[PDB]
């Protein structure tokens, strides 16, 4: 699952819908959550 | 099932803040030009 695994940051960062794959371990998930977090916080800062 | 007006439909969703379902292509290299394309979208 390493490709939607390389998919998926892409695909949160970018605002995008390409390819539908999400985190399935528990001790995995949290983390991506915050890398979520990452994205508004840098997006919205640029425009600002 | 892939014609070429049910890409206009993603394309312009995507540029005006992706809020509507749409269909996804399949290809690798279509994957990464919609990629691109979001790019664009966010930037403009």
């Amino acid at each position: 699952t390493l490709s939607s695994a390389m998919w998926f940051s892409w695909g949160v960062l970018l605002n995008s819908g390409i390819g539908e794959g999400a985190p399935r371990s528990f001790s995995a998930r949290i983390l991506g959550m915050v890398w979520a977090g990452f994205a508004m916080i840098i997006v919205a800062s640029y425009t600002a | 099932s892939f014609t070429i007006g049910k890409a206009i439909w993603l394309l312009w969703g995507l540029v005006f803040n992706n809020s509507v379902p749409v269909q996804n292509p399949k290809g690798t290299t279509s994957k990464i030009m919609v990629s691109v394309w979001a790019f664009f979208a966010v930037i403009f």
